[PDB]
């Protein structure tokens, strides 16, 4: 998948 | 607790709807929105605590299911913008799925697949509705939660925008197609003369938006006024009563309003401003007080922001010959979480 983490 | 979750229901038998699905709990609230299983009191004001909270990105900003912080597993869908939570994927789906995932290339979640069970993660029937109807019964103060709407079922968007053209923004943004004919946009700068039957006539409304003009005054019309016509206007606007539901509206200050005839208008617009700051690293440009009814905008708030700046701040601005350029990117991304309810266009 594609991912990401956001503050 | 949630590497003991899948035991209890394959061992001790239990009900999903038993186990708090988020932190794998056993003392529940009230069942989890949207999938099968329940929710811990803990677990739920978090739920809650960040329903409609996107990102830059574009996406949603926390687990689906979890509400995670961590790193998080995106849809492959344009239509969707769901994440999901490495553990969640893993403690409910099987184990050693998000690494199956996060192999994947063309992926899609499980609020998108046709099956509706994978391991233990169950899809609701019919959620959705049963979101909002939680949102609902367990918030302490509900405010306008409108049903959100499945990808198949969404019309485009049809904006009436006062004072300030949208148009470049909810384009960037996905909401508006490429041909500028039917453009479902109307833009009128002047109103004064503007009666209910026009605003009727001009083809029914989704989204009505408007705004103060800027610091670098051009048009000389007493600020409060804006306020006034924006109001009247809109009531217009408005869907014959019992209609569905899908209505937005939103007005913006762009600090031009003075403490009177400020406090006035959230009384018209019935809540109080939601001022959102331009950051540049410890320095303040801009800012943008704003009022609406789209979901969770009271959550981008800048406790961290105090009168006695803004007040200076309005001052190195008439101190110059800026361009009345128009501080869109503040709201630009106000307008997201809309991708839930009207129809996108892929770019
Ligand atoms: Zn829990
Ligand atoms: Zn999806
Ligand atoms: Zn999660």
């Amino acid at each position: 998948a594609r991912t990401k983490q956001t503050a | 607790g949630r590497d003991l979750i899948a035991y209890e229901v394959k061992a001790n038998q239990r009900n999903i709807e038993d186990i708090c699905i988020c932190c794998g709990s056993l003392q529940v609230h009230t069942q989890h929105p949207l999938f099968e299983g329940g929710i811990c009191a803990p677990c739920k004001d978090k739920f809650l605590d960040a329903l409609f909270l996107y990102d830059d990105d574009g996406y949603q900003s926390y687990c689906s299911i979890c509400c995670s912080g961590e790193t998080l597993l995106i849809c492959g869908n344009p239509d969707c913008t769901r994440c999901y939570c490495f553990e969640c994927v893993d403690s409910l789906v099987g184990p050693g799925t998000s690494g199956k995932v996060h192999a994947m290339s063309n992926w899609v979640c499980y609020l998108c697949l046709p099956s509706s069970r994978s391991g233990l993660l169950q899809r609701r029937r019919k959620w959705r509705s049963q979101l909002k109807a939680f949102y609902d019964r367990e918030s302490e103060n509900p405010l306008e939660m409108f049903e959100t709407v499945p990808v198949w079922r969404r019309q485009p968007v049809r904006v009436l925008s006062l004072f300030e053209d949208i148009k470049k923004e909810l384009t960037s943004l996905g909401f508006l197609e490429s041909g500028s004919d039917p453009g479902q946009l109307k833009h009128v700068v002047d109103v004064t003369d503007t009666v209910r039957k026009d605003v009727e006539e001009w083809g029914p409304f989704d989204l009505v938006y408007g705004a103060t003009p800027p610091l670098g005054h051009t048009c000389d019309r007493p600020p409060s006024w804006y306020l006034f016509q924006f109001h009247r206007l809109l009531q217009y606007a408005r869907p014959k009563p019992g209609s569905p539901g899908p209505f937005f509206w939103m007005f913006v200050d762009n600090l031009v309003l003075n403490k009177e005839d400020l406090d006035v208008a959230s009384r018209f617009l019935e809540m109080e401003p939601v001022t959102i700051p331009d950051v540049h690293g410890g320095s303040l440009q801009n800012a943008v007080r704003v009022w609406s009814n789209i979901p969770a905008i009271r959550s981008r708030h800048w406790a961290l922001v105090s009168e006695e700046e803004l007040s200076l701040l309005a001052q190195n601005k008439q101190s110059s010959k800026l361009a009345a350029k128009w501080p869109t990117k503040l709201v630009k991304n106000c307008f997201l979480p809309l991708r839930e309810y009207f129809k996108y266009f892929s770019t």
